[PDB]
C-alpha cells in the first residue's frame, strides 16, 4: 500500500498512495480515488474530486485547530467513505460550489469533537444518488474491522501493536518480545519495513535526526537519542564554504552552531575578535563563542590566537576530544594557544593530540600548563612540545597556582579539581575528589576502575559496608524500594505484557 | 601545410588581462620568428612586435611594450601573448603570423582572434563614488557639508554601511576620519560629522580649522573591491608601518616597494595596499593576510602584481612586474582595520617610471588611394610612400573577414599562386602595386608594409571594389 | 663577407704565401688612399693597389678602408691574435664576439656569408643576445669575416664587417 506525505509532484507522489501517514493535504485531476485510510488530516483547497475511498481521517495534525477536514470556495467530491473522523474535528467551511452536502448531516462523521464543528458555505451524502451516507453508530469507524479505532496489523483492530519488547518473568526481567511487532503506521510490522528506521516510540518513521541520533545495533537502522551533541560534520575554517575564509569569523560563528566534528581548521585568530573589515565580518561578540563549545573533535590544526580576557580558560573549547592534525599550522603544531591571557590552559577534555606537536606559548599567565604530561596527549612519535615562556614555574609555585593535590602526578590543566589529567584517587565524573562514596555519602557510589559510579538511585546506600558493588540495581546492595526477583526495582510488574499481553501480576 | 592557429580572443572588461596562444603547425616552430598583428575595426594592419621562438628573444611595439608579455612553449608549438591592463583601445582582431627570414615576410598569417575591450558592467566594476562638491574651497570656521552618491545602494549584508571618509593632509600618509557612517575615529576630533543613507552619503564639518585642510576621500565598503571616490580637495577660499624610499623604474620593469611594520602583530592585521595615481583617487590593489601569504588581487592589476611577506623580518612586500606608463604612483601600504578599512598608513613609496621615443617615428608607410573601384578589366596602380628608405616592400591581401596574405615580396616577388597580373615596383620611399586586369575575385583591402626597421609598419590599406 | 656591395670594398688578400696580410682596394683603379682608424695610412699611386699589413704573427688589428676617385669605403676590421668596433675576447679556446651596435632587436650573426648562432644543435656556437660564443674556436675553420645584423636587415648593409685571424 503506497504512502506519501507542486500539483504534477503531489499528483504523481498521491496518485497510487493507498494510504498515507502524513495528511491528505489536496490543495488546487482525479489523481487519488484509492487513499484507505490516512493518519492525519485533510486540506482539501480543491468541483470534481473522487476522493471516493477516504475512510478515516485521524487528525494527527490540524490546519490551525482541530481543523482535519479544512475545506473552501466541489460538488462532485464524493466523500462517501469519510464516515468517521476520529480524534479531530470538521471544518468543513466556506462550501459555496458543494452540492448534495448540506442534505448530508456533517456530525456523524465525527465523534465527540462536536465542539470544534463548525461548517458553513435518510440523506444523501455525496453526488449522485447512488451514494448513501451509511450510518453505522446511530473498533470499526469505516462501518475483524475494516479500519481499525488505532492499530490494525492484518485483519484484527488492535489499539497497540505486540510490543518489540515483552518482559521475561522466565529471566525475571523485562526482555524483548519474540514477537517482537513494529507498528508501521498503524499496522504492526515483525520488520521494520520500507526502509523505516525503529524510533522511539516504535513507529517506524523516516527521519528522527531531531533530538536523537540514528543508530544501527541490528539489521535496521535505529534513532537512538543525542548523547549530548549528535554528530553533524560541520566544514571548518579553511574547507569547504569558509574554504578562503581566514577564521570562525562572526559572519561564520553561527553556522558551526551544533557542529561536532568541526572538519577543516578552527583557527580564531586576532582579527575575529578583532572583527574584519575587508572581510566584512561584524564584531565576534565574546559570548558568542560559546557556540563553538559544542566542538567534540578538530581534524585540523586549531591555533588560537585569542579569547576573550574576561574569561580566565579557554573555556569554550572545554569540550575538545581529539585534536588529529590532518592538516597542521606550519605542519608542526597541532594544540597552539599562542599569546592568550588564559589562567590555565584548562582545555578539559583534550586526551588525544594526535598528529601535530603542541606549543603553548606567550600565555604569560598561565600557569598549571607545565605539569601537564604531554607524551601521553601525544598520539605520534613525532610529537613534541615546546611549552614555553609561559608564566614562571617558580613563581607560580610560590604563588600555590599549583594543581589540587587531589591529583594524580601527571599534571593538571586548572586549577579546580575538574581540570586534572588524571587523579590521586579515583574520580567522580569530570572532578576528581578525595574519596568515593564507599560508606558515606548521598550519592553512596561505587568505584569502578578508578572511578566514582553513582548507584542505581532505586537503590538504598547502606551504613554498614559499601552501598552498591557495580552499576544496575542488580547489582544494588541496598533496594529500600521494591525489589523484583532477584532484582530491585521501580515497581512490581501489574500492567505487564504477557504470551498474549497478559497483565502479569507476578508477586505482591 | 603550414597553419598558425590564434585562440584566446574575447570580450573582457577594460583594465583585465589577456593571454592568447597561437599554435604553429606545418612547420619547425624555432626555425622562424613569430609575430603578432592587432587589426582594430577600421584601422589597418598594426605590428605588435616579434619573439623568436629558438632563443625565446622578443621585441614589442612601445605602445604595448610595457602590459603586454610575449611567451611561446617550443614543447606545444604555441607563441603565448600575455596581455594587462586591457584598454578599449586593444579592441579587435589579433593575429599571429610566421616571419620568413629568406624573404624577409610574414608569409603566413593566422585566421586571427577577435578581441573585445569594453566593460560588462561599469558600477559592478566599480561602485561609482561620486562626490557632489569637488575642490570645494572653505573658509575658516564654516559649516562644511560633502556629499558623495553611491552607484548602487552602499549596504552590506550585514547592513552596516562600511562607509568612511579618510583624509590625505598634503604630502601625507591616508588618516581615517569618520569610523563608519557617522562615527568617530579615535583622536578624530568631533568638529568632523557627517551622514548619509541608502547611497546618498554626506560629511559635515562644523568648524573648520587648518588642520581640516586637504582631500577628503570617500572609500565604499559594502561592495568587494574597494572604490575610492574622486576626491574633494577641501580648501582655503604605537603601531608604525614604514614604506620603502621612492624609486624610478623604466617601463616594462618592475618595483618591489617594501613596507616594513612594527607596533602590531604583523601577521594579525591585513595588510591592504592601496595605490594613489597621480591626478586620480585612490584604488585598493590588493591585500595579504601576513600570517598565510594569501593575496586578494583587485581586478584592474590582476594579472601583474604580486604581494609577498617575510612575517620573520616584519616587513610586506609588494612587486608590481611589467610597470606600464600610467603605473606610477606612491603605494601607500595600510594596515586593513577591525571596523575601520585602511586605519593606520605608512610613509608611501613614489615610484615614477617613464619611457623615452621609443623609435617614436616609427617610419611610416602612406597608401594611395584608401579605396578605389575600378571595372573588370581595368588596370589599377597603388601606390605606396614611405617615410624613410626601405629596403624591401611587401604587398598582403587581406579579404574581409580573411587574414593577410603574403603577396608580392622583396618588392617584386610573387607569392605562391599569385597570378601573374599583379605587380610590385618601387624603391627607396616609393613603392607602386599595380594590377593590370581587374578580376571580380580581386575585390579586398592591399596594405603595403615595411620591414628595414621594428616595429613593421603597415599602410593604412587600399579599398578595392568593383563598380 | 666576399662580396663588396654595401660599400664593403675592404677584403684581405688571403692569397700570401708568407704569413703577411695583404688588403685589397675595389675600386676604379686610378689611385688607392689608404686610411686606418680614419687617419689615412698611404696613398698608392697606379702600379701597386694593395696595402700589406705586415706579417700575421705581430697581430694587425684596426679599422681599415679605402678610397678611390668615389668616396671611402665602408671599414674592414680586422683583428689578428697569432665608429663602435665588434669587441672581441678570448679566453682558452672560447671565442666571444659582441656585436657594435645591439638596439635590443634579434641580432644574427653571419660566418663568411653563413649564417651562424642560431641553431642550438651547436655545442661551441653560442649567441647570448649581442653575443656570439665560439667554443673551441678553430683557427683554420672559424676565422673569416663576420657581421652581424639585425632580423629584416640586409648583412651588407652592416656599417662594417670583421675579418678574425685568431690562433688558440
Amino acid at each position: 500500500k503506497k504512502v506519501c506525505q507542486h500539483f504534477l509532484s503531489l499528483q504523481r507522489m498521491f496518485n497510487n498512495c493507498e494510504v498515507v501517514l502524513g495528511n491528505l493535504e489536496i490543495t488546487y485531476l482525479s489523481f487519488l480515488k484509492t487513499i484507505q485510510e490516512v493518519a492525519g488530516y485533510v486540506l482539501i483547497a480543491l468541483e470534481r474530486i473522487p476522493l471516493e475511498n477516504l475512510q478515516i481521517i485521524r487528525g494527527n495534525m490540524y490546519y490551525e485547530n482541530s481543523y482535519a477536514l479544512a475545506v473552501l470556495s466541489l460538488k462532485e467530491l464524493p466523500m462517501r467513505n469519510l464516515q468517521e473522523i476520529l480524534h479531530g474535528a470538521v471544518r468543513f467551511s466556506n462550501n459555496p460550489a458543494l452540492c448534495n452536502v448540506e442534505s448530508i448531516q456533517w456530525r456523524d462523521i465525527v465523534s465527540s469533537d462536536f465542539l470544534s464543528n463548525m461548517s458553513m458555505d435518510g440523506s444523501c451524502w455525496g453526488a449522485g444518488e447512488e451514494n448513501c451516507q451509511k450510518l453505522t453508530k446511530i473498533q470499526c469507524a469505516a462501518g475483524d474491522c475494516l479500519v481499525c479505532r488505532k492499530f490494525r496489523d492484518e485483519a484484527t483492530c488492535k489499539d497497540t501493536c505486540p510490543p518489540l519488547m515483552l518482559y521475561n518473568p522466565t529471566t525475571y526481567q523485562m526482555d524483548v518480545n519474540p514477537e517482537g511487532k513494529y507498528s508501521f503506521g498503524a499496522t504492526c510490522v515483525k520488520k521494520c519495513p520500507r526502509n523505516y528506521v525503529v524510533t522511539d516510540h516504535g513507529s517506524c518513521v523516516r527521519a528522527c535526526g531531531a533530538d536523537s541520533y540514528e543508530m544501527e545495533e541490528d539489521g535496521v537502522r535505529k534513532c537512538k537519542k543525542c548523547e549530548g551533541p549528535c554528530r553533524k560534520v560541520c566544514n571548518g575554517i579553511g574547507i569547504g564554504e569558509f574554504k578562503d575564509s581566514l577564521s570562525i569569523n562572526a559572519t561564520n560563528i553561527k553556522h558551526f552552531k551544533n557542529c561536532t566534528s568541526i572538519s577543516g581548521d578552527l583557527h580564531i585568530l586576532p582579527v575575529a575578535f578583532r572583527g574584519d573589515s575587508f572581510t566584512h565580518t561584524p564584531p565576534l561578540d565574546p559570548q558568542e563563542l560559546d557556540i563553538l563549545k559544542t566542538v567534540k573533535e578538530i581534524t585540523g590544526f586549531l591555533l588560537i590566537q585569542a579569547w576573550p580576557e574576561n574569561r580566565t580558560d579557554l573555556h569554550a573549547f572545554e569540550n575538545l576530544e581529539i585534536i588529529r592534525g590532518r592538516t597542521k599550522q606550519h605542519g608542526q603544531f597541532s594544540l597552539a594557544v599562542v599569546s592568550l591571557n588564559i589562567t590555565s590552559l584548562g582545555l578539559r577534555s583534550l586526551k588525544e593530540i594526535s598528529d601535530g606537536d603542541v606549543i603553548i606559548s606567550g600565555n604569560k599567565n598561565l600557569c598549571y600548563a607545565n605539569t601537564i604530561n604531554w607524551k601521553k596527549l601525544f598520539g605520534t612519535s613525532g610529537q613534541k612540545t615546546k611549552i614555553i615562556s609561559n608564566r614562571g614555574e617558580n613563581s607560580c609555585k610560590a604563588t600555590g597556582q599549583v594543581c589540587h593535590a587531589l591529583c594524580s602526578p601527571e599534571g593538571c590543566w586548572g586549577p579546580e579539581p575538574r581540570d586534572c589529567v588524571s587523579c590521586r584517587n579515583v574520580s567522580r565524573g569530570r572532578e576528581c575528589v578525595d574519596k568515593c562514596n564507599l560508606l558515606e555519602g548521598e550519592p553512596r557510589e561505587f568505584v569502578e576502575n578508578s572511578e566514582c559510579i553513582q548507584c542505581h538511585p532505586e537503590c538504598l546506600p547502606q551504613a554498614m559496608n559499601i552501598t552498591c558493588t557495580g552499576r544496575g540495581p542488580d547489582n544494588c546492595i541496598q533496594c529500600a524500594h521494591y525489589i523484583d526477583g532477584p532484582h530491585c526495582v521501580k515497581t512490581c510488574p501489574a500492567g505487564v505484557m504477557g504470551e498474549n499481553n497478559t497483565l502479569v501480576w507476578k508477586y505482591a | 601545410q603550414v597553419q598558425l592557429v590564434q585562440s584566446g580572443g574575447g570580450v573582457v572588461q577594460p583594465g583585465r588581462s589577456l593571454r592568447l596562444s597561437c599554435k604553429a603547425s606545418g612547420y619547425t616552430f624555432t626555425r622562424y620568428t613569430m609575430h603578432w598583428v592587432r587589426q582594430a575595426p577600421g584601422k589597418g594592419l598594426e605590428w605588435i612586435g616579434y619573439i623568436n621562438p629558438s632563443r625565446g628573444y622578443t621585441n614589442y611595439n612601445q605602445k604595448v611594450k610595457d602590459r603586454f608579455t610575449i611567451s611561446r612553449d617550443n614543447s606545444k608549438n604555441t607563441a603565448f601573448l600575455q596581455m594587462d591592463s586591457l584598454r578599449p583601445e586593444d579592441t579587435g582582431v589579433y593575429f599571429c603570423a610566421r616571419y620568413y627570414d629568406d624573404h624577409y615576410s610574414l608569409d603566413y598569417w593566422g585566421q586571427g582572434t577577435p578581441v573585445t575591450v569594453s566593460s560588462a558592467g561599469g558600477g559592478g566594476s566599480d561602485i561609482v563614488m561620486t562626490q557632489s562638491p569637488l575642490s570645494l574651497p572653505v573658509t575658516p570656521g564654516e559649516p562644511a557639508s560633502i556629499s558623495c552618491r553611491s552607484s548602487q545602494n552602499i549596504v552590506h549584508n550585514n547592513g552596516i554601511t562600511y562607509l568612511e571618509w579618510y583624509l590625505q593632509k598634503p604630502g601625507q600618509s591616508p588618516q581615517l576620519l569618520i569610523y563608519k557612517v557617522s562615527d568617530r575615529f579615535s583622536g578624530v576630533p568631533d568638529r568632523f560629522s557627517g551622514s548619509g543613507s541608502g547611497t546618498d552619503f554626506t560629511l559635515k564639518i562644523s568648524r573648520v580649522e587648518a588642520e581640516d585642510v586637504g582631500v577628503y576621500y570617500c572609500f565604499q565598503g559594502s561592495h568587494i573591491p574597494p572604490t575610492f571616490g574622486q576626491g574633494t580637495k577641501v580648501e582655503i577660499k604605537q603601531v608604525q608601518l614604514v614604506q620603502s624610499g621612492a624609486e624610478v623604474k623604466k617601463p616594462g620593469a618592475s618595483v618591489k616597494v617594501s613596507c616594513k611594520a612594527s607596533g602590531y602583530t604583523f601577521t594579525s592585521y591585513w595588510m591592504h595596499w592601496v595605490r594613489q595615481a597621480p591626478g586620480q583617487g585612490l584604488e585598493w590593489m590588493g591585500n595579504i593576510w601576513p600570517g598565510s601569504g594569501g593575496t586578494n588581487y583587485a581586478e584592474k592589476f590582476k594579472n601583474r602584481v604580486t604581494m609577498t611577506r617575510d612575517t620573520s623580518i616584519s616587513t610586506a612586500y609588494m612587486e608590481l612586474s611589467r610597470l606600464r606608463s600610467d603605473d606610477t604612483a606612491v603605494y601607500y601600504c595600510a594596515r586593513s582595520g577591525g571596523p575601520y578599512f585602511f586605519d593606520y598608513w605608512g610613509q608611501g613609496t613614489l615610484v615614477t617610471v617613464s619611457s623615452a621615443g621609443g623609435g617614436g617615428s616609427d617610419i611610416q608607410m602612406t597608401q594611395s588611394p584608401s579605396s578605389l573601384s575600378a571595372s573588370v578589366g581595368d588596370r589599377v596602380t597603388i601606390t605606396c610612400s614611405a617615410s624613410s628608405s626601405v629596403s624591401y616592400m611587401n604587398w598582403y591581401q587581406q579579404t574581409p573577414g580573411k587574414a593577410p596574405k603574403r603577396w608580392i615580396y622583396d618588392t617584386s616577388k610573387l607569392a605562391s599562386g599569385v597570378p601573374s597580373r599583379f605587380s610590385g615596383s618601387g624603391s627607396g620611399t616609393d613603392y607602386t602595386f599595380t594590377i593590370s586586369s581587374l578580376q571580380p575575385e580581386d575585390i579586398a583591402t592591399y596594405y603595403c608594409q615595411q620591414w628595414s626597421s621594428n616595429p613593421f609598419t603597415f599602410g593604412q590599406g587600399t579599398k578595392l571594389q568593383i563598380t | 663577407m666576399q662580396s663588396i656591395k654595401g660599400n664593403h670594398l675592404v677584403k684581405v688578400y688571403d692569397y700570401q704565401e708568407d704569413g703577411s696580410v695583404l688588403l685589397t682596394c675595389d675600386a676604379e683603379a686610378k689611385n688607392i688612399t689608404w686610411f686606418k682608424d680614419g687617419k689615412m695610412i698611404g696613398f698608392l699611386t697606379e702600379d701597386k693597389k694593395k696595402w700589406n699589413l705586415g706579417s700575421n704573427a705581430k697581430d694587425p688589428r684596426g679599422m681599415y678602408q679605402c678610397k678611390g676617385s668615389q668616396n671611402k669605403s665602408k671599414p674592414l676590421q680586422v683583428y689578428y691574435r697569432m665608429q663602435t668596433p665588434y669587441k672581441v675576447s678570448i679566453s682558452g679556446t672560447t671565442v666571444i664576439l659582441t656585436c657594435p651596435q645591439y638596439p635590443g632587436s634579434e641580432i644574427l650573426w653571419q660566418h663568411n656569408d653563413k649564417n651562424i648562432g642560431g641553431d642550438e644543435d651547436d655545442k661551441n656556437i653560442g649567441s647570448d643576445e649581442d653575443h656570439l660564443s665560439l667554443k673551441e674556436f678553430s683557427e683554420l675553420e672559424q676565422s673569416g669575416y663576420y657581421v652581424c645584423y639585425p632580423r629584416g636587415s640586409k648583412p651588407e648593409d652592416a656599417n662594417f664587417y670583421l675579418y678574425l685571424r685568431a690562433r688558440v
